[PDB]
């Protein structure tokens, strides 16, 4: 989580406010945005929230490539594992 | 000065082109096809014209070229005036010289005149107008200083002064271009049914030819106004393949079903009678020269595929203008519908 | 009686419907909207 | 023969062209310093 | 006349093949066949001009055919 | 005398003003303003004026009345239909 | 413009309220489907003049678009074009036009290339299709005709003045005590 | 062939009356062609090439040689849609 | 009275082609294919680290995604080349820089505060709302200059002592709030963008939790920032960072930007590509200038302050050669070699919704309950404010951008009403 | 009105699986009466009106068509009453109407019939009154009917080698390509349209 700001260019959680398809990182983003803010404090860590919208994790690496993960009815720690996953494949992606 | 020419190519005659053009010369074969190619786009035409008789056809037409309050017909142009030059050319950005000698004369004073003189002053009014961002003058393929025709030795010596008052001139030395209102096409046909027995020839029918459609050569024209670079340069236009006359007459006669007939005359009595006789379209001493001449595409300069047009086959381009002249032999039933 | 007289009678049915038009439909001044916050 | 000027006025009253700078110019860093063209006073610049 | 629609490669042509093997639809199907009326001077009955699959029937038929030029 | 000035705007209605009044020529295609500027200001001794363009109804412009008792004494006032331009005859 | 609710429930009815869900079809879209997966989800099921959030339909250029007559070997532009589904009212500087406005629904279309031309200063249009707006007496009605037409549509939900309370009574009122602070 | 692009870019329709009003007009315009009621350069719209060129005339590979290997979008751009003069 | 009669700006100094500007100064156009390629071998050539941009004031949702997306694809991420003024504001959540309370929420607050804001000036429909509220029941202070506002205000000072006080809770003002219900703090987007405008920003946000302005029982938000440049809402919409500036930046793209340009901004051997719509500025400090289109010409998407999402509609195509910006910088991307995955304003949209759906509800305001998480007050925060008075942008209202500059009525209204409305002094009739 | 009138009541007495709606007018003549008559009904009904007794003499003396789908009361909106003919209009696809003279009677006799299918099918009765051959010729192409068992569905006043239905509103009146002469091919050429807008 320390190292967000050099593996990764930039993270977006877009998802819906009030479905529980969404339930899980909604709360795992109310919980954990100040932490992982604290850890890297000048990282771009974007929330957008719509309406019956699909939850989806965007980790964008560099020169413009991004991945997107599908986060729906996903329980905290599954949203950990997969923030988890995005961080460390920066190495593999460049 | 700047060559660039930004104008639009999208939009019909309503449009607005952004070409503002004087095309000088316009009366002849190939002046209402070239003023149409820009006109037809939304361009803005100027005809300057001192033909006899004014209520020609030639002359009625050009008015299709633009449409209403683009296309103007300039009447009892002056061809030594500078004045007359200037606002001929005053608003126009494209400036066309179409002016070259008749076929009809054989006087060498008035090819010169015509094929130097007028070339001169025009390419001198373009240098004058800092307005005038291309110019396009028509040289004759086989120019030369030493070719026999004084058409030819005119122009060669009418693009030279057009370069050198000019240097941004486009010269363009198109082939024998053939069309409905052609010279070569319709001058065969109508030969063939004036004696009704033969074509008659002067010469062994060896000189190559290498025509071009008109339309080629008007989309040659655009190509050449679109492309900046082509600027300055001499270009040959021609057909894709190259034929004697003998092979050009066979050709017409199997397209054409009339079976073929040339009756030769002797070239110099043939030169003879018409350099001491009166000359007129059908009957002058340029078309004599110039059957032995060979009028083809040289290496020498730029050819058509460099203005990236791809001109189409004489045998596939002609054959639409012989439909009515078609031999009628043993047909079926079914073809005497018509 | 043909197949196509339920349709004759559903239009005429249709066409004698009451209209009104949605510019003199009144419209009241919509209370302040609660906001929410995600406990936690 | 004066059409240029009744079609560009006839532009004009639509869009105007801006007047680009020409030939040799003042240059402060990477900035052309032109007068401006406003025929209105600035008076409360100016007083 | 099967050169003219471009769709077919002549080199490897099975005459067994249905059209739709080839690479004709019905009005690629319908195209060629008014062609092939055309070069032999013939005319197809609705019935058999429907009922052509392949063109070994094609060829079958204008050999029984008299009239064919 | 700025025809670009606040007091000429201010007094012009913010209208930038041409005194030579030759710009109409080719602005509005005819010098009529120059025409209708040589006309002098007509006294009046009313304080309301009425204005028909001519001699008769129906031969110039609809019948209209222009106040010439303005809050400053004297001041011309024009007729919009005609350039005619009436003032009170102060005594 | 507003027939009674529930008035009419006919199948075609509820398809002309129902909007379609794009499928991705183009290889941007595809590289996109994120993106269309999203707009399918979000955007509001079916349209009805009590809506509230504006949207923009794609054209669907399929068997339902077979009633286009502007499909024409010269002119192959106007189909698939997006047209602006809105309430037309009345303009702010008069309150009772002798025509009142606002009482239909009006379809439009951008216009293109509008160019004065150099000789008498004419305007002329590069299309002339966009010159004039259509007229619908129902958002369903017009929404239909774009169905059929294969047109795409935007459309704008009207908005309204709030009604408020009105009174002569409210010019004359007792500011108060004089000692009251 | 030009006509069965024709017809294919019409072979969506799922109407039977439609494709009975389509017909008709298809066979009044054939019997119109073939009496002459029409001229050729009018006629000849329905069996032009849609992407090909004529064979009658020399083509222009100009823009294809400036633009080669780009997206129709980015030839679009450079070609333009509106008149730039006004 | 701006937005009535500052269109007339759109009929002159319109730059209708490109144009490329020599070492003398002598601006000459250019065709598109020319300025495109160009500026696509420049981007080649120039590294990745010394590329930057700066956004316009009237950026759209699409020429900000298409701007974007050409960058990233480059490798760039500073968006901000200009290091005087910055906006100091985080675009992680919509509600630390948009107006919470919507603009209705004048008429439901009882106490608002300004800081550094002048709603006459900016947003005077606003105000007029506002004078509506103060009759009605409002009571209206303020914490800056002293504005000659239409309704009586109670003006508490114009330094950053006051903001200290209130957050030390010593001012009277804080009990205030505290017995006020349903207050509002509006602030505008200058007090921000000034140098210690993250300290104000942490300053207002203990306030407001403190005073109960983000109160979960009333379920109210009374935070609120009043912007001054649509642009920057949509930049910030879209999520990029006001405060990433690259301080020495090799190519410069400015996207339509001609407020507080000056030329130390610009580094004397950079090179500038200038995407607008008028010469007003920001076409001096161009090598190459980019005709764009304007509002009135360009069908695209435009969040206003409150963070309503509304769409701007096409009436006439843009003037001349002009074309639209997202399609300009497709074009480049596409001739430098990174295509973008949009060719039309759909896919583009398509695109803008995997950004951030919610711009594909127009003429909506998507709520958000990220609210009191986003404006809630650190612990550690500088907070310390400097001694200097808070001001106000905007000095002549009718001359505030290039298209008002480039207008002749505003011209005219200036010289009419700029002499008459200069007072140095407070109108204490009202 | 001072004149004996009576309503054409045989065509409903007949066929009598039919409703009756008829209108009589002042802003017409003081013998007209309008009447709404069903499409699957209408070849029968005029096969009934060509014999029989009182409508023997009976002249086909107009047909044409309304395009009701943007049909819109732009004023006096309230005022509409439900027994008025223009409710009929409102959502419905087409409506064509003819109109008859019977001379027995001294009257005349007008059917509307509302088109709802979007192809705009209904029975030509042109094989029951001759003159309405040409009539429905121009219905159909200027508004797009499809007429069945017609006598000749050839177009009438339109131009040659040309599909469209310019009388429907969704058409504009300057078209969609203008004719010029291209001298490339030295000919009559139809190209698209621009125009000039006041
Ligand atoms: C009476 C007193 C008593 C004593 C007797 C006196 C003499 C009595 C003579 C009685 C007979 C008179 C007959 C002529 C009547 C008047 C007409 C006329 O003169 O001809 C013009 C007339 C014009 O043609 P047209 O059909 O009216 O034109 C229609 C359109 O304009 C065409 O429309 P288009 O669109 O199809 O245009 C195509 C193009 C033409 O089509 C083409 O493009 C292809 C051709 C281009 C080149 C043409 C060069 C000239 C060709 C001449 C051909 C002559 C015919 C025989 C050829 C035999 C070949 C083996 O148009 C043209 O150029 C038209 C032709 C122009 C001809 C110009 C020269 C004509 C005058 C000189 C002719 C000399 C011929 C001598 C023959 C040998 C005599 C022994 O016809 C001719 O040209 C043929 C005339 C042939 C007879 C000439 C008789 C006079 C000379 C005889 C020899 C000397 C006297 C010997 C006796 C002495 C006794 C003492
Ligand atoms: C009822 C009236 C009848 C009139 C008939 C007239 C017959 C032709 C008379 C020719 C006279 C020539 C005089 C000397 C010319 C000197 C110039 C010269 O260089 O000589 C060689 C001339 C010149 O031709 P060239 O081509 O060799 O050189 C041109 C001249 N230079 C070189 C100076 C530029 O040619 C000739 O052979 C003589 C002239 C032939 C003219 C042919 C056209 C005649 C048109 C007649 C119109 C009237 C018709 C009447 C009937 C109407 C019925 C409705
Ligand atoms: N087979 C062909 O067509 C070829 C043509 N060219 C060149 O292309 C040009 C155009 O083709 P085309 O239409 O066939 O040529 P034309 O002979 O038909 O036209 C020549 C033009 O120049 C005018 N003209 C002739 N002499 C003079 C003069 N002394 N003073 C002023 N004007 C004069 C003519 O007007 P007027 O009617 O008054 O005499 C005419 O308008 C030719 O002039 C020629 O230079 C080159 C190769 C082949
Ligand atoms: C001489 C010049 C004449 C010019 C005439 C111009 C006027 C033409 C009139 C309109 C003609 C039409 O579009 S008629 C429109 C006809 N309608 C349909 O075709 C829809 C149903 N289609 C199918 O059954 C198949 O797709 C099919 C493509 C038929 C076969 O395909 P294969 O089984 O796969
Ligand atoms: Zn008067």
């Amino acid at each position: 989580q320390k190292l967000i700001g050099t593996n990764l260019r930039e993270l977006r959680f877009v998802f819906c406010q009030n479905s529980q398809r969404s339930l899980g990182l909604r709360n795992y983003i109310a919980k954990n945005y100040w932490n992982l803010k604290n850890q890297n404090p000048n990282f771009p860590l974007i929330v957008r929230e719509c309406e019956e919208a699909d939850p989806y994790i965007i980790a964008r690496y560099q020169y413009g490539v991004e991945k997107k993960a599908f986060a729906a009815n996903n329980n905290e720690a599954e949203i950990e594992n997969i923030i988890k996953t995005l961080v460390e494949q920066s190495n593999k992606v460049n | 000065r700047s060559t660039q020419l930004k104008f639009y190519d999208g939009g019909n005659r309503q449009s607005i082109s952004g070409i503002r053009a004087t095309i000088f010369g316009a009366t002849g074969f190939m002046g209402p096809y070239i003023g149409a190619a820009l006109g037809y786009i939304g361009s803005d035409v100027i005809f300057p014209h001192n033909h006899v008789y004014a209520y020609d056809d030639y002359v009625k037409e050009l008015k299709l070229c633009a449409g209403s309050g683009q296309s103007y017909i300039m009447r009892h142009f002056n061809y030594d005036d500078d004045n007359m030059y200037d606002m001929a050319i005053k608003n126009s950005n494209v400036v066309i010289n179409l002016v070259g000698s008749r076929l009809q004369n054989k006087n060498f004073q008035k090819a010169a005149y015509a094929n130097i003189h007028v070339a001169k002053k025009i390419a001198e009014a373009c240098a004058r107008n800092p307005n005038v961002r291309r110019l396009i003058h028509f040289s004759a393929a086989g120019a030369d200083t030493k070719s026999p025709s004084p058409d030819l030795h005119t122009k060669f010596h009418g693009e030279e002064a057009v370069l050198n008052a000019f240097p941004n001139a486009t010269i363009f030395r198109p082939c024998t271009v053939y069309g409905m209102q052609d010279y070569f096409i319709r001058h065969w046909i109508k030969e063939r049914d004036w004696w009704y027995h033969f074509n008659i020839v002067t010469d062994d029918c060896t000189a190559k030819r290498q025509p071009i459609l008109i339309n080629d050569v008007a989309q040659c024209v655009l190509n050449a106004l679109k492309l900046q670079e082509s600027a300055g340069q001499i270009y040959e236009l021609g057909g894709p393949h190259v034929y004697s006359r003998l092979e050009v007459f066979e050709m017409l006669a199997n397209l054409s079903g009339r079976p073929p007939k040339l009756a030769h005359i002797p070239h110099d009595i043939a030169l003879k009678i018409t350099q001491n006789f009166y000359n007129w379209e059908f009957f002058n001493m340029e078309k004599v020269i110039k059957d032995k001449l060979d009028l083809i595409v040289t290496g020498k300069h730029k050819t058509i595929s460099d203005l990236y047009v791809q001109p189409v086959s004489f045998p596939q381009g002609a054959e639409q203008f012989i439909d009515d002249v078609r031999y009628r032999g043993v047909e079926t039933h079914d073809n005497l519908e018509k | 009686s043909r197949p196509g007289d339920e349709e004759q009678n559903e239009m005429i049915r249709i066409a004698s419907q009451k209209r009104v038009y949605l510019k003199h439909q009144r419209v009241d001044r919509p209370a302040r909207q609660e906001a929410a916050f995600i406990s936690s | 023969l004066n059409r240029m000027r009744f079609i560009t006025a006839q532009r004009d009253r639509s869009r105007a062209p801006w007047q680009s700078p020409k030939g040799e110019g003042v240059f402060q860093g990477k900035k052309l310093i032109v007068a401006s063209n406003s025929p209105f006073i600035d008076d409360m610049s100016i007083r | 006349v099967l050169s003219n629609f471009e769709q077919v490669n002549l080199k490897n042509l099975r005459w067994e093949q249905n059209f739709k093997k080839l690479g004709l639809d019905s009005l690629d199907q319908t195209a060629l066949l008014a062609s092939i009326e055309h070069e032999f001077t013939i005319l197809f009955p609705d019935g058999v001009f429907e009922g052509f699959e392949n063109l070994e029937q094609v060829v079958n038929y204008i050999l029984k055919n008299i009239n064919a030029v | 005398l700025n025809p670009y000035s606040y007091e000429a705007l201010k007094e012009n209605h913010w209208l930038v003003s041409d005194s030579s009044k030759k710009n109409s020529e080719w602005t509005h295609k005819s010098n009529a303003e120059q025409l209708i500027a040589k006309v002098p200001i007509i006294y009046v001794d009313s304080n309301i004026v009425r204005c028909i363009g001519g001699t008769e109804i129906n031969a110039g412009h609809p019948q209209v009345y222009i106040q010439l008792d303005t809050r400053k004494h004297g001041t011309p006032q024009t007729c919009k239909y005609c350039g005619l331009r009436y003032a009170k005859k102060m005594d | 413009m507003l027939l009674p609710k529930n008035a009419i429930q006919s199948a075609r009815y509820f398809e002309i309220q129902k909007i379609p869900a794009k499928i991705a079809k183009t290889a941007n879209e595809k590289i996109l489907s994120v993106g269309v997966a999203q707009k399918n989800n979000i955007q509001p099921k079916t349209v009805t003049a009590q809506g509230q959030i504006g949207f923009v339909q794609h054209p669907q250029l399929d068997s339902s678009c077979q009633y286009t007559q502007f499909y024409t070997p010269q002119r192959r532009d106007i189909r698939g074009r997006v047209a602006r589904i809105y309430i037309q009212d009345t303009n702010h500087m008069h309150d009772t036009p002798q025509i009142p406005e606002g009482y239909k629904w009006t379809l439009e279309f951008e216009r293109q290339a509008q160019y004065k031309t150099p000789w008498m200063g004419w305007s002329f249009n590069g299309d002339t299709f966009s010159k004039r707006n259509h007229y619908f007496c129902t958002l369903e009605d017009a929404i239909s005709y774009c169905k059929q037409m294969g047109f795409g549509y935007e459309v704008s939900f009207p908005r309204s003045r709030y009604h408020t309370r009105k009174s002569y009574a409210d010019n004359m009122l007792w500011p108060g005590h004089d000692n009251a602070v | 062939i030009n006509f069965g692009n024709y017809i294919r870019e019409r072979n969506h329709y799922r109407d039977p009356g439609l494709i009975d009003h389509r017909i008709q007009l298809g066979y009044e315009l054939l019997y119109e062609a073939e009496m002459h009621f029409s001229q050729h350069t009018i006629l000849m719209q329905y069996l032009s090439p849609y992407n090909t060129p004529l064979s009658d005339r020399g083509y222009s590979y100009l823009e294809k040689v400036k633009y080669g290997n780009k997206s129709k979008f980015l030839q679009g751009f450079y070609k333009g849609n509106k008149p730039t003069e006004f | 009275d701006k937005t009535r009669h500052a269109f007339d700006g759109l009929k002159r100094q319109r730059i209708n082609s490109p144009m490329k500007r020599s070492k003398d100064g002598n601006y000459e156009d250019i065709f598109w294919e020319e300025a495109i390629q160009t500026i696509s071998k420049k981007c080649l050539n120039t590294p990745s680290d010394q590329i930057g941009a700066i956004i316009g004031e009237f950026a759209d949702i699409e020429s900000i995604t298409a701007l974007k997306d050409f960058l990233n694809r480059l490798d760039v991420d500073n968006f901000e080349v200009r290091q005087h003024g910055n906006l100091k504001v985080s675009p992680d959540f919509r509600a630390n820089y948009l107006m919470n309370s919507k603009i209705t929420g004048v008429e439901d607050a009882d106490v608002l505060l300004l800081v550094g804001c002048n709603p006459r000036y900016e947003a005077p429909v606003l105000n007029a709302r506002i004078l509506k509220s103060t009759r009605k029941n409002l009571k209206v202070f303020n914490i800056g200059t002293n504005q000659d506002l239409n309704y009586k205000n109670v003006h508490l000072g114009n330094s950053t002592k006051v903001l200290k006080e209130i957050a030390d809770g010593t001012h009277p003002f804080a009990e205030r709030l505290k017995k006020a219900k349903l207050p509002m703090i509006m602030v505008g987007a200058s007090a921000l963008e000034r140098e210690d405008g993250a300290e104000l920003y942490n300053t207002l946000k203990v306030i407001s939790n403190k005073t109960g302005v983000i109160s979960e029982e009333k379920s109210w938000n009374g935070f609120n920032i009043l912007h001054k440049e649509m642009g920057r809402i949509n930049a910030l919409e879209l999520g990029i960072n006001p405060t990433s500036v690259n301080k020495n930046a090799k190519l410069v793209f400015i996207l339509g930007a001609d407020n507080n340009l000056r030329p130390e901004d610009i580094p004397a051997d950079a090179f500038v590509v200038y995407f607008g719509t008028h010469g007003d500025e920001g076409a001096y400090y161009a090598d190459i200038i980019l005709p764009t289109a304007a509002y009135t010409e360009k069908n695209a998407t435009w969040v206003n302050t409150e963070g309503r999402v509304q769409q701007g509609r096409l009436v006439v195509m843009p003037p001349g050669d002009a074309r639209e910006d997202w399609q300009i910088i497709r074009a480049l991307s596409e001739e430098a070699g990174v295509p973008l995955p949009y060719d039309s304003l759909e896919e583009l949209r398509y695109r803008v919704a995997e950004l951030a759906p919610h711009l594909l509800k127009y003429d909506y305001i998507e709520p958000t309950i990220f609210g009191k998480v986003a404006l809630s007050a650190q612990q550690g925060v500088k907070t310390t404010l400097s001694p200097t008075p808070i001001t106000d942008y905007i000095d002549n209202f009718y001359m505030t951008d290039a298209i008002s500059r480039a207008s002749v009525t505003m011209a005219k209204c200036s010289t009419a009403f700029n002499h008459e409305k200069f007072s140095n002094f407070k109108n204490l009739a009202k | 009105m001072q004149n004996k009138y009576m309503q054409p009541i045989q065509l409903f007495i007949v066929f009598e699986k039919l409703n009756s709606k008829m209108w009589i007018s002042k802003k017409l003549n003081s013998n007209h009466s309008i009447a709404l008559i069903p499409s699957n009904w209408f070849y029968s009904i005029n096969l009934f009106l060509k014999r029989e007794l009182l409508f023997s003499n009976i002249t086909l003396i107009e047909n044409s068509a309304i395009d009701t789908i943007s049909y819109n009361l732009e004023t006096n909106q309230n005022d509409l009453d439900k027994t008025n003919i223009e409710n009929y209009f409102f959502k419905n696809k087409m409506l064509v109407f003819y109109n008859y003279y019977n001379y027995f009677l001294k009257s005349k006799l007008t059917l509307f019939i509302i088109l709802n299918n979007l192809n705009k099918n209904i029975d030509s009765i042109d094989r029951i009154f001759a003159n309405a051959n040409w009539l429905e010729r121009e219905t159909s192409e200027m508004y797009g009917i499809n007429y069945k068992w017609k006598i000749d569905t050839r177009k009438l006043l339109l131009d040659y080698s040309k599909i469209e239905n310019p009388m429907l509103k969704e058409f504009q009146s300057e078209g969609t390509q203008d004719a010029f002469y291209n001298i490339f091919e030295n000919q009559v050429v139809v190209l698209k349209n621009e125009t000039v807008e006041l």
